[PDB]
RNA sequence: AUCGAGAGGA
């Protein structure tokens, strides 16, 4: 019933947990707020898979 | 055990709702309750 | 000096709350150590249950400092205190 | 004859049905009770585990064999091992039984309370007969053995009663009703619809009167005539727990109205 | 985990019956209910210990040793 | 003493609002004209259907226990059905000599009224009520 | 662990003795009965049933904590009857309905069948 | 806890004599609490138990499953055929007595789950035990033989009352305590206690 | 608006009255303007109540502030308590927030403020100007084991003859 | 703050709590290997010694014994090991460290502690099983209930330290709280709904019962009450035997809705001392409300009384309740056959009116709304229909009930839940809010990918249609499971906002107490406030009273207050006065009974402007009200004998009371002047109590009397004062740091008006306490 | 009316764990985040060669039980044959006080 | 025996 999914380092049962993280590559556009310089804003987190 | 190998890590506008587009991803009500609430996902 | 003299003092004759749980806590940490007991034990042997019967018949020998803000105080006993609360 | 009153409606080796006229409440009910708790039986107390290599961890077994049931007839004529003067238990107040299964089969290799023996000595009387009700001969599966498993363990069993433990209870369930029209109006019958129809009667209802609702409510009405079932684990035959109950029940009247003479 | 002597809540020796069970409808190919009527319960606490009851007493007995 | 009232009620109201053992009782006397009274009855003990004439009084005797009643030999007021004990209350005054005494029998109420209660029904923490046929 | 032995239920400790009668404080001719080791199987019944002795003013019973045993009943009676007796009385009669009860039930048992 | 966040520790185990008990001669293992169940609105914990009774009777599969068709009524009919009040309840007699119940009292099977915690594994006490090298308070961990925190909020609480000496107290006479020497000059602790 | 007021019988009446209600704030503008009434105007941001009515008015808007969050949650508070609170906030001169801003910059004792915030930057600036410490406030005495002059220890106890 | 304002601490334990119905109300079950292994500190009296000597041998094993025994020369004499332990010789001026006792002050508390309620001395008695055990009623304020919650305990060390216990943290004394100046415990729970059962009239119990009940209270004077019914069967009322518990000389009078001295719906409340004659007893009465049963027990009698009174319903009600049975079954939530389909139209009939509307705005007919976007009061238009819908819709199933229903009865007790509760399950859920606005369009203009784009109507954005009975369709489900997730987001931070506004709160009047001149001060000595709440009066000691003298007409003022003893009609009957009929006509003392009238006028005109709003009840210390009914029972008055007094007894008497009532004693001028002051409000009561055509008109009384409640009122007044020590500083914050925690949306539900966006929820109290520069809702409210 | 795909079936929206609260659309939808919550502290047997392993820590319950009502999802979870609880018979009545 | 992170209880 055991299914794996998990290391073993030394004698003891290791598990991955998924890390979430904003995606790259995708261009997107943001308002920035009313005390400062700058009405609007796009980014791209441009990175190679 | 059979949960805590499908879980869901969330570093640091709304990131804490269960937003619209979870449905049929990340459970709606399968979360730890308190300190880091939401935060934390299971598939 | 400093000592604001007995005619003229303008505090609370009534005791407070404070002054009577302190008053019936000193007076049994005399007791507790078997020193000398102001009133006929009627049947009694709790230090604490023993200072209220003293406090009762106003047989303790403790006068109260008030200090007022300015550096000023007051003085009554706990023979001329109300003990009405 | 006199006073409280019974009627059997049905008989067996495993359940007494009867109905019970003109007595108290308050007698039923403490009748009912003492049943449950209070009537000596006998059952496995000191398990002694000399070898145990199997599935199952030592003090589980020593569990299992402690509600296994044994013959608890004659046991009004044994000591309570509290009460006797030997050291920790004789021949007197303790009955000694040894179980010992190795496996042996490449088949599974069942352990059933059959297989239990008796070893201390009887003087000759009724008890420590592994109650045996299944048909094959073999009463309540102990434990599995696959292949080179063994188990071989001591047992004590000494007297004893369910306001200790419940494995000393000879009782089982004990069915028990009255006025089942609510007469006395004892209860008040919820309903979202209707208290007739959504609540069925009970199999009693053939033995009494129906109320006929152009009568005022019997106010001077008092609590009589219940319908007790009695079943029986196996210890003592279903008759003698609802003896001896009325007999403990008596019993321990005795002692206090005894209490009062001394003090 | 090896079936229940008497049930808890009323303790009626369920013990000796598991076994009865397992044929009362491999051998005489019957469905649950009638199956537990016949073996003797007809009160759901007993009823309830041997429609509930899950044997692993079956798979610890496969390991080895 | 002795008694403090005696007279013959027509009930013109009977009410089982929301309960079952109990019923809230409107009735006036045969005798005089200018009166009224209102009285929580245990319906289950004593069935009351509309106009259904009872007599009602009271007393203030037949201090210590209330003990079982054991009436191999005893003696009460008790030539009646329905009895009940109580306190007064309110001593209230609509305009002119019209006049009404509020009871409470554990809860069970009387609200009676009229003129001639006159010299009779001083606040005595006792008062029971009394009802036949 | 802070787990009261169970035997504690039905054997008596030491010192504790199976009755205990002190004069009731409040009402005249009373009396307040401690049963040590004993319970509802046993309370209940002396109660109900001593209501039914007409000369009994009073009488009843409570467990007073359900970690132990040991439970009260007190009992007022008339002019010139004693408690104690009262309690003789009422014990005697619940001993005769079930020395009764005993054999009403033996000879309906033995003229059953199956 | 029940399978939907009734949660609960057992406030006293009951034997069956003195518990309350169906005709049948049934005793529940398991006696919560009516005001369990406006508060929280849980309702599955309702059906969820109904319908168990139901599969206890029957012998078949109780289904729980989400959306399907399911209901109370579908049920009931289910229930009043097999021949109890078809939403649950039943009569009971208090066990001291012997008398009836009045009023009666959902009763049916239902799962209950044994969470860790409970008790003597949490029970804790100390009078002096050890402390700490590092300020002489004494240490973390149940386990090895601790002493609960008089947090900051604590504190509070106790100025409120105006008790104040016992504040000196879990301050002074537990926990720390020292005494150290100045020199009524300077003011530090410079000097050397060459003492006796 | 609903608005109870006496009638000239006496007695209170319910009578009707247009309020008008805004979205901003500028108090000096809006009261000066014909046909409304400037004495009983009213600007939920009690920073300019202060501004513009004086240090005074200051005081109760900032309690009909703190009030109308507790009434309107449907709790109840005794005054004497909020009160304490919005006085403690004004008697500095202005407005004083409850943060390491406002009171606890405030002149003090040392241990005492150190007890909350940046605590060691206040122990520092405290041996530049070498203040001194009172050690009459609740922490100091806490800091220092001592039996703190508080209801138990308000006063001293003693000694007296009496004897005779 | 981790070490030297926060120490960890001997001598203390902490387990699991558990409900002890059979304990009272100051105490704590602590278990034995608890205060088995806690010692307190013992001096050898020649009092304690016997009982002392035989706890040495005994040791640290058999309960009631020792640990350590202290001598003199240091040394300490270890007795769970040593050649000496099965001996000894005790002196006097040893210490002998025996085991934590049955009866011992300690201090109990339970984390979050926010209150000096978190904070109680109790008794001890030591029990089995691992648990602290706690009874019923101090559950309020510690805030716990036993969902393995756990709980902390320490044991003092010296002996005042166990007085100052007592004598301040003891729970009887804190059972009325300085916040609200009302009492913070009550009856909860089965007691509760129970009480409301055994106390309908419907309710009667018999014989056999009435006795083990009567015998069920402990300080019952063993005295069979005279039943309701003697008739055929002589019932007990259910009233007539919790009227036990009742003490002596406990008066009580109430008044719901439609209530009219004779209870038609059996509401309101009335106890004429002792014995209850009328009305259902619940929460509003037995519970720990303004002004009913406990917080007039414990000015009446007194703590150590009201402390006893508690655990006595409990006692009863329990029993009753034990031998009588309740409980819930999910048909208690099967509402009505033909009420069904009518819940159901009425959600058709809002659905298909939210259509019209929808379809308005869609055919550019809807405007404006004013101040408002085209969208926004759409937006606005729909919530409201929709809770219309479900609130109207949820009263359907509140009418349709069921006196008989489970539910109903709690709700109808007030023991647990509420309307929305019956509401939700039964009948409707309602609509699902998210950041204040219903459902948003997460994917591109559609909430899920099971609808099509540009849908505006209520299960598109988040109307669960159905019950909890019916069940949630899955398109619902997952709405319902989003504002699910916010409710709990911002617990874990509702939570963690609150404490630290409370701390901040904390920090900053830690030490404001009041001083020994009752101004109030700080570290400093500034004054901050010259009275301490500007009365000098220690809110416990506080009760709301209408003043009378504010309302009604001056037609119904004139006709009250006016002893014109000139004029031939308005003079007092000789009916009332042993003088009257020589005191009609005269001038001398009319110009008393004048110059009476003119200062109560000034009151009115007063009062007017300190209360421009016409609202007549304020809080004010010494309920005379209640003093009144005291003397119209100690001093047994009959309502048809003439009095006694003179005028001059009257008049001239409550003057001189007046000034009696001292507060500031000081001999200048400038603080004689604050002395009038923080005095005088009181006193407008207090002259439109004790006023001539009052004392002789309404409650009735003679010299004898009157003295008696003039001496009463002074001696009643003075011990309301606040003793000065009492530390105010942390009693502020505490008491508007708790209610911060115990808030719910920091939204609301103002959020049907998509513009009644006021700032509050806990973000105000934030704007507030930071002095905020930008505030969210800014706004004119011009007159 | 203008359809492309169709849900497996709706059950689906649920992680591992509230697949086992039996009506979750019956619920008050923080609850159901509460037995998922606990239900991961509830012991039952967390393996079947639990006897053979070494670890700080074990729980296994001496008689574990099928629930009494599943979820048709559960049993992909094999809950039914390595399950977590007990069958009790549950009497929602105030009683004693305790 | 200390510093670091997580898991869990209210
Ligand atoms: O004072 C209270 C306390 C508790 N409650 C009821 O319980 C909660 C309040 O307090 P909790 O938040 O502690 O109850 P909970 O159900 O959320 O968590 P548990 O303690 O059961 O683990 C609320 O959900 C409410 O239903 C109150 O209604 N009022
Ligand atoms: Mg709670
Ligand atoms: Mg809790
Ligand atoms: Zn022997
Ligand atoms: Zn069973």
């Amino acid at each position: 019933f055991d299914m794996g999914g998990y290391f073993i380092i030394n004698g003891s049962e290791k598990v991955l947990i998924a890390q979430e993280r904003s995606a790259g590559n995708i261009v997107q556009v943001f308002k920035k707020a009313a005390p400062s310089p700058i009405s609007h804003v796009a980014e791209i987190r441009s990175a190679l898979e | 055990t059979l949960s805590h190998l499908r879980r869901t890590n969330t570093p640091i506008a709304k990131p804490r709702q269960l937003h619209n587009t979870h449905w049929g991803l990340v459970c709606p009500a399968e979360t730890p309750e308190g300190q880091a609430c939401g935060l934390v996902k299971n598939l | 000096e400093k000592a604001i003299p007995k005619d003229q003092r303008a505090t609370t004759p009534y005791m407070t709350k404070y002054e009577r749980a302190r008053i019936l806590g000193t007076r049994a940490l005399q007791i507790s150590m078997n020193a000398p007991v102001f009133v006929d034990l009627e049947g009694e042997t709790d230090p604490l249950r023993i200072a209220m019967k003293e406090l009762a018949e106003k047989k303790i020998p403790l006068v109260i400092r008030r200090y007022l803000p300015d550096g000023s105080f007051e003085d009554w006993s706990v023979e001329e205190l109300i003990v009405d609360l | 004859e006199e006073g409280p009153q019974v009627k059997i409606r049905e008989a067996s080796k495993d359940n007494v049905d009867f109905i019970l006229s003109n007595v108290d409440l308050a007698m039923a009910n403490s009748l009912r009770r003492v049943m449950i708790a209070e009537i000596p039986t006998l059952a496995i107390d000191s398990v002694e585990v000399e070898t145990n290599t199997t599935v199952l961890a030592d003090e589980f077994i020593a569990h299992r064999l402690g509600l296994i049931p044994l013959q608890s007839m004659d046991i009004e004529q044994l000591e309570y091992s509290r009460d006797c003067f030997c050291e920790d238990h004789c021949d007197k107040c303790s009955v000694v039984l040894t179980l010992q299964a190795f496996g042996e089969s490449e088949s599974t290799t069942n352990v059933y309370s059959k297989d239990l023996v008796i070893v201390s000595n009887l003087m000759g009387r009724n008890i420590g007969h592994p109650i045996i009700q299944d048909k094959e001969g073999n009463g309540v599966l102990i434990c599995k053995l696959r292949k080179g498993q063994e188990l071989k363990l001591t047992c004590v069993a000494k007297k004893g009663i369910a306001k200790e433990h419940a494995k000393w209870g000879p009782a089982a369930a004990i069915e028990f009703e009255y006025d089942p029209w609510n007469k006395l109006k004892h209860t008040d019958y919820w309903y979202e619809q209707d208290s007739a129809k959504e609540w069925p009667q009970s199999k009693n209802c053939e033995y009494e009167d129906p109320p006929n609702e152009g009568d005022p409510f019997d106010y001077k009405a008092q609590a009589d005539t219940f319908y007790m079932n009695v079943e029986s684990v196996g210890s003592i035959p279903v008759d003698q727990v609802v003896v001896r109950g009325i007999d403990t029940l008596q019993k321990k009247v005795a002692s206090i109205l005894l209490a009062l003479t001394q003090m | 985990m090896i079936v229940p002597v008497r049930c808890f809540s009323c303790g009626k020796v369920v013990g000796d019956k598991w076994e009865s069970y397992l044929n009362l409808l491999q051998e005489d190919e019957l469905d649950e209910g009638t199956a537990l009527s016949r073996l003797g319960l007809k009160r759901y606490c007993c009823r309830r210990m041997i429609l509930t009851h899950v044997d692993l007493i079956e798979k610890f007995l496969r390991y080895n040793p | 003493s002795n008694t403090l009232f005696d007279d013959i009620f027509q009930v013109s109201e009977v009410d089982p609002g929301r309960y079952n053992k109990v019923c809230r009782i409107e009735a006036a006397s045969t005798t005089q004209d200018q009166c009224k009274l209102t009285l929580d009855i245990n319906v289950e003990l004593f069935p009351v259907a509309a106009q259904d004439s009872l007599t009602v009084t009271i007393a203030s005797s037949l201090t210590r226990s209330w003990r079982p009643p054991q009436a191999g030999d005893r003696s009460l007021a008790d030539d009646y059905d329905y009895v009940m004990y109580g306190t007064a209350y309110k001593f209230e005054e609509v305009s002119k000599d019209l006049i009404a005494v509020y009871y409470s029998f554990g809860g069970l109420l009387m609200r009676l009224e009229g003129n001639y209660r006159n010299l009779n029904n001083l606040k005595q923490e006792n008062a029971y009520l009394l009802i036949r046929r | 662990m802070n787990a009261p032995d169970r035997f504690e239920l039905f054997l008596l400790g030491e010192g504790e003795s199976k009755l205990k009668i002190d004069p009731d404080t409040k009402a005249p001719n009373a009396v307040v009965i401690t049963f040590e080791k004993e319970d509802h199987t046993l309370g209940n019944l002396i109660r109900a049933e001593l209501l039914n002795d007409r000369k009994v003013l009073f009488a009843a019973y409570k467990v007073e904590h359900p970690f132990f045993a040991r439970f009260k009943l007190r009992i007022q009676t008339t002019e010139g009857y004693d408690p104690k007796d009262a309690l003789k009385n009422a014990c005697n009669s619940i001993i005769n309905k079930l020395g009764a009860l005993k054999t009403n039930f033996e000879t309906e048992w033995n003229l059953q069948t199956l | 806890a029940s399978r939907h966040g009734q949660k609960g520790t057992i406030g006293i185990t009951y034997r069956r004599e003195d518990m309350p008990f169906t005709a049948e001669g049934i005793v529940p293992d398991l006696i919560i609490n009516p005001h369990a169940i406006p508060s929280r609105m849980t309702v599955a914990h309702l059906i969820e138990c109904l319908l168990s009774k139901v599969a206890a009777l029957s012998g078949n599969e109780g289904d729980a499953s989400p959306f399907t068709d399911i209901t109370v009524e579908g049920i009931s009919k289910l229930l009043r055929e097999h021949g109890y009040q078809s939403r649950g309840f039943e009569v009971m007699y208090n066990g001291h007595t012997g008398k009836k119940l009045m009023a009666q009292i959902f009763f049916g099977p239902t799962y209950y789950q044994r969470l860790r915690h409970m008790v003597d594994d949490k029970i804790h006490a100390r009078a002096r035990g050890p402390m700490q090298v590092l300020t002489r308070q004494p240490v973390e961990g149940r386990s090895r033989d601790g002493g609960l925190r008089f947090g900051e909020m604590e504190r509070d609480c106790m100025i409120a009352h105006g008790a104040a000496s016992f504040l000196k107290e879990r301050l002074m006479e537990a926990s720390d305590a020292f005494r150290v020497h100045i020199c009524g000059i300077c003011g530090l602790m410079t000097v050397i206690a060459k003492l006796n | 608006y609903d608005r109870k007021v006496p009638s000239p019988t006496g007695e209170y009446v319910k009578e009707p009255e247009w309020v008008l209600e805004t979205d901003g704030v500028n108090l000096s503008e809006v009261m000066t303007v014909p046909g409304i009434d400037p004495t009983r105007i009213y600007t939920n941001s009690f920073i300019d109540i202060m501004e513009v009515l004086g240090i005074e008015a200051g005081r109760a808007a900032l309690y009909k502030e703190v009030y109308n969050v507790i009434a309107s949650d449907g709790s109840y508070v005794n005054y004497r308590h909020m009160a304490l609170l919005v006085d403690v906030m004004t008697t500095q001169g202005g407005l004083t927030s409850v943060t390491r801003h406002g009171f606890n910059r405030s002149n003090t004792g040392a241990l005492m403020r150190c007890s909350f915030e940046e605590t060691v930057e206040i122990l520092f600036e405290a041996g530049a100007s070498a203040e001194l410490d009172d050690c009459r406030g609740v922490s100091e005495n806490v800091i220092l084991g001592q039996m703190a002059p508080i209801g138990t220890g308000a006063f001293d106890v003693m000694i007296d003859e009496e004897s005779l | 703050r981790g070490n030297l304002m926060g120490k960890r601490v001997d001598f203390s334990a902490r387990t699991v709590i558990s409900g002890d119905p059979n304990l009272e109300l100051d105490q704590v079950g602590v278990p034995k290997s608890i205060a088995k292994t806690l010692t307190y500190p013992e001096v050898v009296t020649p009092y304690n010694i016997d009982r002392l000597t035989q706890l040495v041998r005994n040791g640290p094993n058999e309960h009631p014994g020792a640990k350590y025994v202290i001598r003199d020369s240091g040394d300490r004499i270890d007795l769970r090991y040593s050649k000496r332990a099965g001996d000894i010789q005790l002196q006097y001026g040893w210490k002998v460290e025996r085991h934590i006792m049955d009866n011992d002050p300690v201090l109990f508390n339970r984390q979050p502690s926010l209150h000096k309620m978190s904070m109680m001395a109790h008794r001890v008695k030591v029990i089995p099983y691992s648990t602290f055990r706690l009874n019923l009623s101090v559950t309020s304020p510690y805030n716990a209930d036993f969902d393995g919650d756990e709980m902390n305990l320490h044991v003092p060390q010296s002996e005042e330290t166990r007085a100052e216990l007592s004598q301040l943290c003891a729970v009887p004394l804190q059972i009325v709280s300085p916040q609200s100046n009302k009492p913070c415990m009550g009856i909860v729970q089965d007691t509760l709904c129970g009480i409301r059962k055994l106390t309908l009239r419907d309710t009667f119990i018999e014989l056999d019962q009435v006795l083990n009940m009567l015998y069920w209270v402990p300080d019952w004077d063993g005295v069979i009450p005279t039943p309701a019914i003697i008739k055929p069967k002589p019932l007990w009322s259910g009233k007539q035997i919790l009227s036990v518990a009742i003490p002596n000389g406990i008066h009580l009078q109430r008044f719901d809705e439609g209530t009219t001295l004779l209870s038609p719906k059996d509401n309101g409340m009335l106890i004429i001392d002792g014995q209850i004659i009328f009305g259902v007893v619940e929460k509003k009465t037995v519970g720990s409300s303004n002004g009913g049963l406990i917080h007039v027990v414990t000015r009446e009698k007194g703590p150590q009384v009201c402390a006893k009174l508690f655990g006595n319903i409990q006692k009863v009600v329990n029993f009753w309740l034990l031998h009588n049975g309740f409980s819930t079954g999910i048909g208690d939530t099967i509402a009505d056959g033909p009420t069904m389909r009518e819940i159901t139209e009425t959600i058709a009939e809002a659905k298909k009116k939210v259509l019209d509307v929808t379809k308005e705005a869609q055919a550019n007919l809807l405007t404006a709304k004013h101040g408002m976007t085209l969208r926004e009061s759409f937006e606005d238009n729909v919530v409201r229909f929709l809770n219309e819908a479900r609130d109207k819709a949820g009263r359907l199933a509140e009418v349709n009930l069921k006196d008989l229903n489970n539910v109903k009865q709690m709700v109808m007790a007030g023991s647990k839940g509420s309307f929305i509760n019956i509401a939700q399950m039964s009948a409707c859920v309602g609509q699902q809010s998210v950041e204040g606005k219903r459902i948003a369009f997460g994917f591109v203009d559609r909430t899920l990918p099971h609808f099509s784009k540009d849908d505006y109507s209520p299960e598109s954005k988040g109307f669960v249609e159905n019950s909890y009975l019916r069940g949630l369709t899955p398109q619902e489900f997952f709405f319902h499971a989003m504002g699910g997730r916010e409710g709990l987001i911002d617990t874990a931070v509702k939570t963690a906002e609150t404490g630290y506004i409370q701390r901040r709160l904390v920090k900053a009047l830690e030490d404001i107490m009041v001083h020994y001149d009752n101004t109030t001060r700080n570290s400093l000595g500034n004054v901050i406030q010259f009275i301490y709440g500007e009365d000098g009066m220690d809110a416990a000691h506080i009760e709301k009273q209408s003043l009378d003298t504010i309302g009604g007409s001056d037609a119904a003022f004139e006709k009250r207050y006016r002893v014109d003893l000139l004029n031939t009609d308005h003079t007092l009957d000789p009916s009332l006065l042993e003088s009257g009929s020589e005191i009609l006509g005269d001038l001398k003392l009319q110009v008393l009974l004048d110059e009476e009238y003119k200062q109560l006028v000034k009151d009115r005109k007063f009062l007017r402007e300190v209360f421009v709003d016409g609202e007549a009840n304020w809080p004010l210390p010494v309920n005379i009200r209640r003093i009144i009914q005291n003397a119209q029972q100690t001093f047994h008055i009959d309502h048809t004998k003439p009095s006694d007094l003179t005028i001059k007894d009257i008049v001239l008497g409550v003057k001189d009371l007046q000034e009696n009532l001292l507060v500031l004693r000081g001999k200048n001028e400038i603080i004689q002047n604050a002395q009038r002051d923080a005095v005088t409000l009181f006193c407008c009561l207090l002259r439109s109590r004790l006023a001539t055509r009052r004392v002789l008109q309404e409650y009735r009384l003679t010299k004898q009397a009157f003295d008696w409640v003039l001496s009463n009122i002074e001696a009643q007044f003075l011990r309301s004062v606040v003793h000065p020590g009492e530390m105010v500083g942390v009693l502020a914050a505490q008491s508007i740091g708790e209610p911060a925690t115990q808030m719910t949306l920091n939204t609301f539900h103002f959020a049907g008006v998509a513009s009644k966006k006021v700032t509050s929820g806990v973000p105000r109290l934030k704007e507030i306490l930071n002095v905020a520069k930008n505030m969210k809702t800014p706004s004119l409210t011009v007159y | 009316t203008t359809f492309t795909h169709c849900e497996i079936h709706p059950s689906m929206i649920l992680g591992v764990a509230a697949s086992i609260i039996p009506f979750p659309d019956h619920n008050q939808s923080p609850r159901n985040t509460y037995q998922s919550a606990m239900g991961k502290q509830a012991m039952g047997v967390f393996l079947t060669n639990y006897n053979v392993r070494m670890d700080t820590m074990a729980n296994i319950l001496y008689y574990p039980q099928k629930p009494l009502g599943t979820t048709r999802a559960m049993e992909y979870l094999k809950f039914r044959e390595l399950p977590a609880g007990q069958n009790a018979i549950v009497a929602i009545a105030c009683y004693s006080g305790y």
